[PDB]
């Protein structure tokens, strides 16, 4: 950054005459797109003899929809704490005259 | 696409235009009443009593802003079109 | 097979997409392009009113297209649509709830975001309150659970040493 | 040997899925958090709702996000100025109820303490507290004592 | 091939449960700030212990959790009034300290942000501070000066 030395005594005061109004920008996300992915239509296709191998790996494929059932329905909680902080909605008032 | 592979894609249960819908809400909220409708039932305030309010807040007087109000209104109205110029400018 | 919009070369006979699956192909009979689609798939979803409540459940398709309402999430069977908005308790998506109301069948139609009031705003106008009520906002915050410990040994082996 | 393989990566999106979430989540708190403070209502954590001092914030509508338009309260013009923590009158202390003293060249003014404005030191902005010898950095000056011309 | 089987059932698992154990921990990290906060003080945080004006919390023991019995402030009935930002007198604007000009019609009066007790304009709530033709509202008026 700038190299400055601020000047420092035991009685000396800097303070403000003016100010000057600005806004911050911060961007931050709160949710993305929702995405449910089943072993049926991924790993199999049209045949019977890969969902006859799929038994015994059902076990994982229902940890892995629930986990993305968990994953869908955070994400639409998500939304809720952070826009819905009110349950009534204010009309802008026609004056606009602030 | 990407749902041709069964891949499908969830529909977010809020749609854009109720989230405008909220944002509206709260930003005539806080331009109507300031922190009283965030704690309670909103009431009613003029806007240069809550920049006074505000004022009061940060530690300085209430009547620097009454003294030059015209001054602080065009300061804010030309951050707002820096910061929208600035936006369209990723 | 749709009938496309897009014309080809005069060799090639077939087509192919971004994610690199063969979504187009010639007819060398008459030289016509011809599109190729996926066949419809989805999952079945159920509405229930919940218990001691109700007993009759909706039909819920996902992106499935089509008593019969065509919702934007899909397509929506035993369910009638109302036009009037209440505030929903069953999340369904795309803006749409479902729910049991008044004999009494259950419904489907948009959330209401909050009661439509309108502030009073003027310049020389303000709202001081003159009384107040202590309320008490209960919270739920879990801080741990269950600790659990797995050992191999006993677990992927039985009583065999090999 | 083809679900086998397509098993681990699955089960290596469902990860970095959860892992993606968990982001979005503590993103999200932090986002709920910011818009509980600074937009319902005022802040007084400083370099949290933006750098300077927080006035208000305008949320807006975004895609799968949310953003903050934060009002903030930055000096632009600054001066220098000689200053005091206790003021000697009559063998007593004088201290500044809600200021500072400063003076320019020969006058001591009480100001407040963000913003510059002259006033002449009364005994409505100072409050007596002591002796004279207590203080290191005391300074001899009059107190104006309102009350002596009104009571004439 | 079962050894294989198990091992690939045993690392989903633990996956599982380092995930959960990382939300508990941003759970317990946020309620023992709230704890921290909101019990162990008043916290100046709006909309965080809590909708309203937060003033105290109660803990409770909880299994495998906690809650807290927030304490808030909220109003219940306002009333809608006349307001001026400041009043002149005789060459000299009068600004309240720490209360706002409201009227009832034909009077005027001091009262708080958060409760409403009229009270009659004097030289020791308010402070002057310049003329009046600055200010762009004002509403004339006269001070008690009580001595
Ligand atoms: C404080 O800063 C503002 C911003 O620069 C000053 O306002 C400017 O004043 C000059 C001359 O008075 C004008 O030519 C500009 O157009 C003003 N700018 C804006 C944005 O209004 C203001 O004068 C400064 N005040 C002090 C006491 O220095
Ligand atoms: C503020 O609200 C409280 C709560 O309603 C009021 O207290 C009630 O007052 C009525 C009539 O005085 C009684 O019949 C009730 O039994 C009271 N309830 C409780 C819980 O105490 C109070 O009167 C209100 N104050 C004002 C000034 O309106
Ligand atoms: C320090 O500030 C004081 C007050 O603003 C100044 O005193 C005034 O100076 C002007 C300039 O000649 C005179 O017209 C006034 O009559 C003075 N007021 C009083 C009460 O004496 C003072 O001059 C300033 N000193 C310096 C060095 O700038
Ligand atoms: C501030 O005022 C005090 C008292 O009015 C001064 O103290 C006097 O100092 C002189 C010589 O410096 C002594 O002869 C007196 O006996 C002292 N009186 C008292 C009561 O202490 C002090 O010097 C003044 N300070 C400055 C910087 O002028
Ligand atoms: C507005 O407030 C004033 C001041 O409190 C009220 O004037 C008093 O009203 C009481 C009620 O009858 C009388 O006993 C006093 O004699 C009045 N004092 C004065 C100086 O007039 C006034 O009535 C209020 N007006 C309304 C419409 O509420
Ligand atoms: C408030 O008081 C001021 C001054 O006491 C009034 O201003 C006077 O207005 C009259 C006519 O309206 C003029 O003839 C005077 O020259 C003005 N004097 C000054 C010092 O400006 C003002 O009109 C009053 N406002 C109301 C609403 O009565
Ligand atoms: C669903 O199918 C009908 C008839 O096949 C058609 O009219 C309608 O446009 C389709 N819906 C969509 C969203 O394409
Ligand atoms: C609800 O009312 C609107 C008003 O025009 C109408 O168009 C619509 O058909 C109604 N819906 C039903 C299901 O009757
Ligand atoms: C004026 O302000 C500067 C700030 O850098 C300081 O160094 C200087 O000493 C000040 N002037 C006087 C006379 O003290
Ligand atoms: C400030 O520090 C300098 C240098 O140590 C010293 O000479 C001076 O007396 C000090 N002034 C005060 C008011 O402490
Ligand atoms: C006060 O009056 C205004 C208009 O006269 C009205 O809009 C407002 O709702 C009233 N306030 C209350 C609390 O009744
Ligand atoms: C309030 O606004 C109205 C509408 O612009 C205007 O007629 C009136 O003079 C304003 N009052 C004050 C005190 O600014």
């Amino acid at each position: 950054g700038a190299e400055n030395s601020v000047a420092y005594s035991n009685n000396s005061i800097a303070i403000p005459t003016n100010f000057t109004i600005s806004v911050t920008t911060e961007i931050l996300p709160v949710s993305m797109t929702k995405t449910s992915v089943d072993c049926t239509m991924y790993i199999c296709g049209d045949s019977t003899e890969c969902s006859n191998l799929l038994l015994q790996y059902g076990s994982f494929c229902t940890q892995l929809n629930r986990a993305l059932t968990g994953i869908a329905v955070e994400q639409d909680k998500n939304t809720q704490e952070v826009f819905a902080q009110v349950k009534q909605i204010y009309k802008t008032p026609p004056i606009k005259d602030f | 696409a990407q749902k041709f592979n069964g891949l499908t894609v969830l529909p977010p249960l809020l749609t854009d235009e109720m989230i405008a819908q909220y944002t509206s809400a709260l930003l005539a909220g806080t331009i109507t009443s300031g922190w009283t409708f965030g704690a309670g039932p909103a009431l009613q305030i003029p806007f240069p009593m809550q920049m006074a309010y505000r004022f009061n807040g940060i530690g300085v007087t209430q009547n620097v802003l009454y003294e030059n109000q015209k001054l602080i209104a065009n300061q804010f109205n030309s951050a707002i079109g820096k910061i929208q110029d600035s936006l369209s400018s990723a | 097979l749709t009938e496309s919009n897009k014309k080809f070369l005069p060799f090639q006979q077939f087509g192919r997409d971004i994610a690199d699956t063969t979504d187009a192909v010639r007819d060398p009979q008459t030289l016509e392009i011809l599109d190729i689609t996926p066949c419809s798939f989805g999952g079945v979803s159920v509405i229930t009113p919940g218990t001691n409540t109700s007993n009759q459940v909706a039909v819920l398709y996902q992106d499935v297209n089509c008593n019969v309402f065509q919702t934007r999430a899909g397509c929506l069977i035993g369910a009638e649509h109302v036009n009037n908005s209440y505030e929903c308790d069953i999340p369904i998506g795309a803006g749409i709830c479902a729910s049991y109301q008044t004999s009494q069948s259950i419904i489907a139609y948009t959330m209401s975001l909050g009661a439509e009031n309108s502030v009073a705003y003027s310049n020389n106008s303000i709202a001081i309150p003159t009384n107040f009520t202590i309320s008490v906002t209960t919270e739920i915050l879990p801080v741990s659970m269950t600790k659990t410990s797995v050992d191999c040994t006993m677990y992927i082996c039985g009583d065999s040493t090999e | 040997r083809l679900i086998t393989g397509r098993l681990q990566s699955l089960q290596t999106y469902v990860t970095q899925q959860l892992i993606r979430a968990a982001e979005i989540r503590a993103s999200a708190n932090l986002a709920a958090t910011k818009m509980s403070e600074c937009v319902l209502g005022q802040s007084k954590r400083v370099d949290f709702c933006g750098k300077g001092y927080h006035l208000m914030s305008f949320p807006q509508s975004a895609p799968h996000g949310v953003v903050f338009l934060h009002v903030t309260y930055v000096p632009a013009q600054e001066k220098n100025f000689t200053t005091a923590p206790a003021i000697c009158h009559d063998g007593k202390a004088h201290f500044p109820r809600e200021g500072v003293f400063v003076s320019n060249g020969t006058h001591w003014f009480v100001t407040q303490r963000n913003f510059y404005e002259p006033q002449i030191i009364t005994t409505d902005n100072t409050f007596v507290s002591g002796n004279c010898d207590v203080v290191i950095g005391i300074v001899n000056n009059t107190v104006y004592d309102p009350l002596q011309p009104e009571l004439d």
